[PDB]
C-alpha cells in the first residue's frame, strides 16, 4: 500500500466566504447561524427562523470554465462554487492544476439535492435543454473532471447525510489501491425549496430554536445549512503540503433495528471504530480529539457518545476532548463530514481546537461526559499531539470513521540563503488577485515553502489568467510592479555584449 | 472575476382545474353510473 | 413489515428494488436469511427522484413520511435495513 495525505483544501461555508474567515469565526466563537431571511421569508411554515447560509450564491467567473453566458445562468449554484472551491484546493497545497491534467485523478462528490433542477424544468413550453446537463446531479463531478481532465473516476454519491466522509473514503480507497494518483473530494449542499425544511420538520428532526445544541441536555433538534467544501487527496510522493495522514477509512450500515429505520445504532459505530483502529493498528490511547457527529438530536447523541465511550475510551487513563462543528455552523447534510475535517484541520495547523458553544450542562444519559474519561472543549485548548478521529453517520443509516494522523513538520534550522533576496511571481483574473498574492508573500518573506508552494501555481497561460506581477523580496529597493500580460506567444533572443 | 450575477433559484420557483374521471368499471368506486341507462344508452 | 400509510408514500423505484432484491437472493438458491448480519453491501444506481419532487409540493398537507421513503438515499439503506446488511450501503449518480 501507499500512504495517502490530505493536501489542499478550501470551501464555502456559513458567514464564512473562505476558510480563513471560517476558521475566524470558529476561534472567536461566532454564530454562523443567521436569523435573516435571505432564502426565503423567515418563520415561513412554521419553520425555524435560523439558517447557516451562505454569503452570495450568484458570483461565478465563467470566462475561466469555459461556461457561456446562457449555459452559467442556467448551472446549478452547487456546481459552479464547487468549480471555483475546486481549483481554489488543488493550488492550496501548491500542486499547478495543468500538471494533473490528464492523469488519473478521480472526483468523488457528496450530494443529496438537485433543487435547481426541479425549479428550472418546471415549465415544459420554455425550458432549456442544457439545463440537465448543469443540474443534473451525475454532473456536479463530470464538470469537474471536464475542465480539469481527470481520467479517473466521477461519482457523485448520497449516502443520506454522510456523503461527503464516504467520498473520502471511496477516494482513500482508490488512492490506497493504486488507482487514482490523486483525487477530488468534495460535497455541496444549498438550501433553497422549504418544502424539504417542512419535511425534516415534519419527520421529528430539526430544532425549534434553529440551534444544533450538542452534548448538552436540552438537545432538540440541528439546524439546516448551507456548506461547499473540496478536499485534495495524494499519494505521497506527490503532495507539496501536508495537512495530515489518513491511517484508515471504513464503513459499515446499522442494519435492521427494532426503533426503525431513523434510529441510530450504537454497537454498530464502536464496531466500525474498533475495526477501524485495530486494522490500522493505532492504539486507542493515541487519539487526542473525537470529531462526534454532534446532530443534537436527544437519542442519536447518547447512541453516539456511549458507542465512542466504549470503543475508545474503555482503558485510556487520559480524557479523550470531543467537539463538534455543527455547533457553530449548523448541519449540512450531504457536507457535514468535510466541515468537521476543515475544523479538525484548521485547528491542527493553528494549533487550538475550535471551542463548541451551546455547551452549558452535560445530558444526564452520557455518564462519560458526567465522569472526566470524555471532555468537551468549551474553550480553546492547545495541542498536545495525536491521532484524531471524525465520524459521520446518516439518518438512513450509513457511517464513516477516518482516521488522521497530524503533520508535525518542525520549521527548518536557519540555512546561509535565508537571507538571500528571492523572488515571487502571480498571476490571477483580475490585478487584485495579483496584489493579494504580492501582499501576502511580502508578509512572509522568511517561508521558503510558502514562496516556492506560490511560484509552482504562478505558471498559467495569459489567456486564462491575463494579469500578472513579481515582487522581489529582502531587497531594500523592494516594490511590487504589476501589468496586464498581453496575449499570443513571444520568442525569446538572447544577445551577448562584447 | 465576481463582476456579474448569475441567476439563482428564488423561493417562489417551487410548488406552494379540477379534473374528475369517471371510470365505469367494475372495480371503479362510480360503477353505479351503469344503472342509469336511458334509450339503451348510460 | 412497511404500513400502509407509509407505503403510498414510498417511491414505486423502492417498492419493486424491495421485490427484485428478494426475488434475485433467492434465484441464486441462497436463503436470504444467511446473509443477515453478515458485511454484505448494497449498491444501487438512480438518477431520478421524481416521487419525492411529488410528494413534497404542499407544504399544508406533505408528511414527512416521504423522506424517509422517497429520498435517492433511500433507495439503499431500505434494502440495508431490511435485510439487515452492514456493509457499506451507497446510491451512485452517474448517468446511463
Amino acid at each position: 500500500p501507499e500512504e495517502v495525505v490530505i493536501a489542499g483544501m478550501s470551501g464555502k461555508l456559513p458567514e464564512s466566504e473562505n476558510l480563513q474567515e471560517f476558521w475566524d469565526n470558529l476561534i472567536g466563537g461566532v454564530d454562523m447561524v443567521t436569523d435573516d431571511d435571505r432564502r426565503w421569508k423567515a418563520g415561513l411554515y412554521g419553520l425555524p427562523r435560523r439558517s447557516g447560509k451562505l454569503k452570495d450564491l450568484s458570483r461565478f467567473d465563467a470566462s475561466f470554465f469555459g461556461v457561456h453566458p446562457k449555459q452559467a445562468h442556467t448551472m446549478d449554484p452547487q456546481l459552479r462554487l464547487l468549480l471555483e472551491v475546486t481549483y481554489e484546493a488543488i493550488v492550496d497545497g501548491g500542486i499547478n492544476p495543468d500538471s494533473l491534467r490528464g492523469t488519473h485523478t478521480g472526483v468523488w462528490v457528496g450530494v443529496s439535492g438537485s433543487e435547481t433542477s426541479e425549479a428550472l424544468s418546471r415549465d415544459p413550453e420554455t425550458l432549456v435543454g442544457y439545463s440537465m446537463v448543469g443540474c443534473q446531479r451525475a454532473m456536479m463531478a463530470n464538470r469537474l473532471s471536464f475542465f480539469f481532465d481527470f481520467r479517473g473516476p466521477s461519482i457523485a454519491l448520497d449516502t443520506a447525510c454522510s456523503s461527503s466522509l464516504m467520498a473520502l473514503q471511496n477516494a482513500y480507497q482508490a488512492i490506497h489501491s493504486g488507482q487514482c494518483p490523486a483525487a477530488i473530494v468534495g460535497g455541496i449542499n444549498v438550501l433553497l425549496k422549504p418544502n424539504t425544511s417542512v419535511q425534516f420538520l415534519r419527520l421529528g428532526m430539526l430544532s425549534p430554536e434553529g440551534t444544533c445544541k450538542a452534548f448538552d441536555t436540552a438537545g432538540n433538534g440541528y439546524c439546516r445549512s448551507e456548506g461547499v467544501v473540496a478536499v485534495l487527496l495524494t499519494k505521497k510522493s506527490l503532495a507539496r503540503r501536508v495537512y495530515a495522514t489518513i491511517l484508515n477509512a471504513g464503513t459499515n450500515t446499522d442494519g435492521f433495528k427494532e426503533q426503525g429505520v431513523t434510529f441510530p445504532s450504537g454497537d454498530i459505530q464502536e464496531q466500525l471504530i474498533r475495526s477501524l483502529y485495530q486494522s490500522a493498528g493505532v492504539a486507542p490511547e493515541s487519539f487526542e480529539y473525537i470529531e462526534a457527529h454532534g446532530t443534537g438530536t436527544k437519542v442519536g447523541d447518547p447512541q453516539e457518545l456511549n458507542g465512542i465511550t466504549r470503543a475508545l475510551c474503555a482503558t485510556r487513563q487520559e480524557p479523550l476532548l470531543i467537539g463538534s462543528t455543527k455547533s457553530n455552523m449548523g448541519h449540512p447534510e450531504p457536507a457535514s463530514g468535510l466541515a468537521a475535517l476543515a475544523k479538525v484541520l484548521l485547528s491542527l495547523e493553528h494549533g487550538l481546537w475550535a471551542p463548541n458553544l451551546h455547551f452549558h450542562s452535560p445530558n444526564p444519559e452520557i455518564p462519560a461526559l458526567l465522569d472526566g474519561r470524555l471532555q468537551v472543549v468549551d474553550q480553546p485548548l492547545p495541542v498536545r499531539g495525536g491521532n484524531v478521529g471524525i465520524n459521520s453517520f446518516g439518518f438512513g443509516g450509513s457511517n464513516v470513521h477516518i482516521i488522521l494522523r497530524p503533520n508535525t513538520q518542525p520549521p527548518p534550522a536557519p540555512a546561509p540563503h535565508a537571507t538571500l533576496p528571492r523572488l515571487l511571481r502571480a498571476s490571477g483574473r483580475t490585478p487584485e488577485a495579483v496584489q493579494k498574492l504580492l501582499e501576502q508573500g511580502l508578509r512572509h518573506s522568511q517561508d521558503l515553502a510558502f514562496l516556492s508552494m506560490l511560484n509552482d501555481i504562478a505558471a498559467v497561460p495569459a489567456t486564462a489568467m491575463p494579469f500578472r506581477g513579481y515582487a522581489v523580496l529582502g531587497g531594500e529597493r523592494g516594490g511590487p510592479e504589476v501589468q496586464q500580460v498581453p496575449a499570443g506567444e513571444r520568442p525569446l533572443w538572447f544577445i551577448c555584449s562584447g | 472575476d465576481h463582476s456579474l450575477a448569475w441567476d439563482v433559484p428564488a423561493a417562489e420557483d417551487f410548488p406552494n382545474a379540477a379534473i374528475y374521471n369517471i371510470d365505469t368499471s367494475s372495480e371503479s368506486p362510480d360503477h353505479y353510473l351503469v344503472d342509469h341507462t336511458l334509450d339503451g344508452r348510460v
